[PDB]
RNA sequence: UGGCACCUCGAUGUCGGCUCGUCGCAUCCUGGGGCUGUAGUCGGUCCCAAGGGUUGGGCUGUUCGCCCAUUAAAGCGGCACGCGAGCUGGGUUCAGAACGUCGUGAGACAGUUCGGUCCCUAUCCGUCGCGGGCGCAGGAAAUUUGAGAGGAGCUGUCCUUAGUACGAGAGGACCGGGAUGGACACACCGCUGGUGUACCAGUUGUUCCGCCAGGAGCAUCGCUGGGUAGCUAUGUGUGGCAGGGAUAAACGCUGAAAGCAUCUAAGCGUGAAGCCCCCCUCAAGAUGAGAUUUCCCAUUUCUUCGGAAAGUAAGAUCCCUGAAAGAUGAUCAGGUAGAUAGGUUUGGAGUGGAAGUGUAGCGAUACAUGGAGCGGACAAAUACUAAUCGAUCGAGGACUUAACC
């Protein structure tokens, strides 16, 4: 908590996010540089944990693909992130959901509000 | 750790230049006239700041 | 994090199954390897029929790992398991196939035939 | 070769051009006033004296408000001397901003170390344990303090003692942005000291 | 942070909740200058409850003050206790002052170890 | 490996490993050269050079050795075969027991095998940190010079020059430029993680708050899921960059002794990761006690003279509130000329939807009021509580000469 590191570090906030709890399934446009060209790459998954304070705020998105889960965390802030949307919200009780990294599924599958 | 040689009388009196206690840091008191500590509650007249406690 | 007596399974269609690290290469002191690095390695556990055989020293090329990497972008891509691919002397696999999800950062290191024949490229 | 004093604010990060998310430390370097000049003719050396921060004339003392009388100045918390630096520049009761910098420059920053108190050897000087197990009742001690022949242990033999608060200098930091209207630098990376600690910054010198 | 008062934290619990409660009961009290440093920030944490009034502080307060009897009256002789006392007789006392309900005079040492001790008193 | 028996039997602990190193050069790698039966890439041999570096495992108590896989390389030796008042105790060299062999026997082997008590509160020097005193011809507050000393010093791969030079082909450069790593070192906590016993939540048993509801004690913090400040690596930033002077081996110019020849006698030029500098840190007790800027001034009593004491000036302290500091001193932030600490009011990270009431359900329970309630150490305001009042220490500046006086 500091006051003149929020005003120095408040032009780069980003005013696009949509309002997202950890519980909830995201899809995620983020841009992805090959050699030479700039494609979008969708990562779609639910919302595993959100920390953080104003510039420095990251989020966790997981998903199973192809049989093994994939973790991929983002500051929320970024500008490689072209947009995100919120699918589906889902009822959870923790704020931090690392049980489901040991549970597969029709276990680890969410409720819905 | 046992000691080599008997300790004399100088060496002995020597490192005793620093085992001395300081003088209490005493005053005197605006009511009653006699010494009390600083920062203090004056034990005799029994007032602190001008006012009894 | 890698290092010598950890085991990885294999993620292609040779005989291998599972594997057991013997050297990171790479200098004299080293000892933890990551996604993208070449080590050395022995056959643990192999499928009947398959190429590879039991006990056999092979050299080979990590995919994924539990611990994955932080890119320039600030961000950051984990995994669920370690996995491994089996390569010949240069970086071409002595597989047909790549089962799972592949990490990006191979791209970078010049790995095309495996980011290839990979399902999905992370 | 330009110089200033600062303050470490904090740490926190900014997004480049590229995208790429770096780490920056936040300096603010305001009140920077020159006070003495010292030339080769009345001292042997040249050199520029700064003075940071202004303080109430109730902590400030006499011989102290006589010195920065000469230059028309609130008595200074802070002073140091810059060495290798231009004398044309720097009139005397001239005001330093943080302009003489500019986006991309490399400085060095000198500052003292947080402090540690009384540290043992495998912490202050990063030496290895003894066994933890196999009965073994060495743990977190020197070691071998010498051979026999001397008589003697050498200099040089590394022991626990008071571990931080030390003059550090750390070389090529990058400038990421200059904020000139809020007297604000950023540095990309750490500097040493902890939190409203004084930082030297100075143009590098390689 | 906060000081360890030479005993665990199940100890220290119980030795804050005793000398918060003594000083509302006596209003007047010989400690020790460590150990009135620290009831110095439980006893005025405790007084904001008393001024707030509701039900949820009066239950929150409760799961600190001790149960013990400042004084029986006779309303029918019904006892009061220290919960009572501190949210209809201590906290109506300084409805207007904000902060620093507490006082420390320093006394001297003690005799028997050269402790320094101290009095904290309640206005 | 031995010879002698000079110190030690009123006790000089004996192999291997661990922690910590330091020195020699007869150089393992990197640096510079001469010769080559040196085409190129590789090599052999010798000369200069000790700046840095010199791996992880299998078997064995093992040093040694063989093997597996790497590396630029996996050097040889000294220091009581360095190091047990620093560690271990696998081997050796105590009492038990068994095998083979020897002995009539009790027993033995320098054969094997299983088990077998490693004591000590540091006096002096030595080493690593931290204070007090006096000194530095007046008393003070800051900023500094650097005599001297310590640290650092390592190196791989890829691209280009160039498939050029070389070579019949196969193969394949020197010199130069750029990028990026291994090991190591310093600093820091914004990021990924760890911890976080006065933060939040769920839950079992039993006792208590008279009962329900709501809570408290004990059970490893009772257990479980998270986590603030601080401290941290495996996390992040940076470093060994580019150079100068004199040289070693070596290669040369001019040049006689000795009409030629000759790198030598006189005189000149190149020439190493090495020396002295450049880079980082300490440093005027450097008794050789240095320098600059600023502040206070020339009091009063006594002495026979050297001189003394007693109020002070600038300044500092005793005492008190503390942390960015700390074993204690010390350092630093402050003491009403006040935001130093606590409280209070707004926030923040964190946790996750409080109590009360109402509705639905037979009930466990669910929903609403409501991102609610709580919230150590984090931020800003506020003088409400405590830094009250006081006391102590601390100058008046010797003599000679020299430019002006
Ligand atoms: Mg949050
Ligand atoms: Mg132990
Ligand atoms: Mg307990
Ligand atoms: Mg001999
Ligand atoms: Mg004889
Ligand atoms: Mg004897
Ligand atoms: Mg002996
Ligand atoms: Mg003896
Ligand atoms: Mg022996
Ligand atoms: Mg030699
Ligand atoms: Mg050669
Ligand atoms: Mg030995
Ligand atoms: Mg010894
Ligand atoms: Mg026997
Ligand atoms: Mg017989
Ligand atoms: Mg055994
Ligand atoms: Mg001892
Ligand atoms: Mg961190
Ligand atoms: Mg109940
Ligand atoms: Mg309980
Ligand atoms: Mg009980
Ligand atoms: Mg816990
Ligand atoms: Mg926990
Ligand atoms: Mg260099
Ligand atoms: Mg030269
Ligand atoms: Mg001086
Ligand atoms: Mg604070
Ligand atoms: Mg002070
Ligand atoms: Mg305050
Ligand atoms: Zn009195």
């Amino acid at each position: 908590m500091n006051k003149l590191i929020d005003e120095i570090t408040k032009s780069q906030l980003n005013p696009d996010v949509p309002s997202f709890r950890p519980g909830d399934t995201v899809r995620v446009h983020a841009k992805v540089v090959e050699g030479t060209r700039e494609r979008i790459q969708l990562f779609e998954g639910v919302v595993i944990k959100r920390r953080g304070a104003g510039i420095s705020e990251t989020f966790t998105v997981r998903k199973i693909s192809n049989g093994v889960g994939v973790e991929r965390t983002f500051p929320v802030h970024t500008p490689r992130i072209a947009k995100l949307e919120v699918i589906r919200r889902g009822k959870v009780r923790r704020a931090k959901l690392y049980y489901l990294r040991n549970l597969r599924g029709k276990a680890a599958r969410i409720k819905e509000i | 750790a046992v000691p080599f040689r008997r300790t004399s009388k100088a060496k002995k009196r020597k490192r005793r230049t620093h085992v001395k206690l300081q003088l209490p840091g005493m005053n005197e008191c605006s009511n009653c006239g006699e010494y009390r500590l600083s920062h203090h509650v004056c034990p005799e007249c029994g007032q602190y700041d001008g006012k009894d406690v | 994090m890698i290092q010598q007596e950890s085991r990885m399974k294999v993620a292609d269609n040779s005989g291998a199954r599972e594997v057991l690290t013997i050297k990171v290469l790479g200098g004299s002191g080293r000892k933890t390897a990551n996604i993208g690095d070449v080590v050395v390695c022995t056959v643990k556990q192999a499928t009947p029929g398959g190429v590879v055989k039991k006990g056999e020293v092979v050299k080979a090329v990590i995919v994924r790992t539990k611990s994955g990497a932080r890119r320039q972008d600030g961000s950051y891509i984990k995994f669920d398991e370690n996995a491994c691919v089996i390569i010949r002397d240069d970086k071409s696999p002595r597989g047909t196939r790549i089962f799972g999800p592949v990490a990006r950062e191979l791209r970078e290191n010049n790995f095309m035939k495996i980011v290839s024949l990979a399902p999905e490229v992370l | 070769t330009k110089g200033i004093l600062g303050r470490k604010v904090g740490m926190t990060q900014v997004f480049t051009e590229n995208g790429e998310l770096i780490p920056v430390t936040v300096i603010e370097a305001a009140q920077n006033v020159v006070l003495q000049k010292k030339t080769v003719e009345t001292d042997g050396y040249e050199a520029v004296q700064i003075g940071f921060e202004d303080k109430r004339a109730k902590l400030s003392n006499k011989p102290e408000q006589g010195h920065v009388a000469k230059a028309d100045t609130t008595p200074k918390r802070f002073i140091r001397e810059f060495r290798d630096v231009n004398l044309d520049e720097y009139e005397i009761g001239a005001e330093v901003k943080v302009d003489v910098f500019a986006e991309g420059d490399i400085i060095d920053a000198t500052g003292v170390s947080k402090g540690k108190g009384f540290q043992g050897v495998i912490k202050r000087h990063g030496q290895s344990r003894g066994p933890m197990a196999h009965g073994s009742r060495y743990h977190r001690r020197p070691g071998s303090m010498g051979p026999v022949a001397p008589n003697r242990v050498f200099k040089n033999k590394l022991l626990p003692g008071r571990m931080g608060g030390e003059q550090i200098t750390i070389q090529n930091l990058e400038i990421v942005k200059v904020d000139v209207e809020k007297n604000v630098l950023l540095v990309k990376g750490n500097v040493p000291g902890a939190k409203k600690a004084l930082v030297q910054i100075k143009t590098a010198t390689k | 942070g906060y000081r360890k008062l030479g005993r665990t934290s199940s100890q220290r619990k119980a030795l804050l909740r005793d000398l918060a409660t003594d000083l509302i009961v006596h209003e007047r009290i010989e400690t020790t200058e460590a150990r009135a440093k620290e009831i110095r920030k439980v006893v005025e944490k405790l007084i904001t409850s008393g001024k707030k009034g509701d039900l949820h502080a009066r239950r929150q307060a409760a799961a600190f003050i001790r149960h013990e009897v400042v004084e029986v009256v006779q309303v029918k002789n019904r006892p009061v206790y220290a919960l009572q006392k501190l949210f209809d007789d201590v906290a109506p006392r300084y409805a207007e002052r904000q902060g620093g309900y507490t006082r420390i005079l320093k006394k001297g040492p003690r005799r028997g170890d050269g402790a320094p001790m101290v009095i904290i008193e309640l206005v």
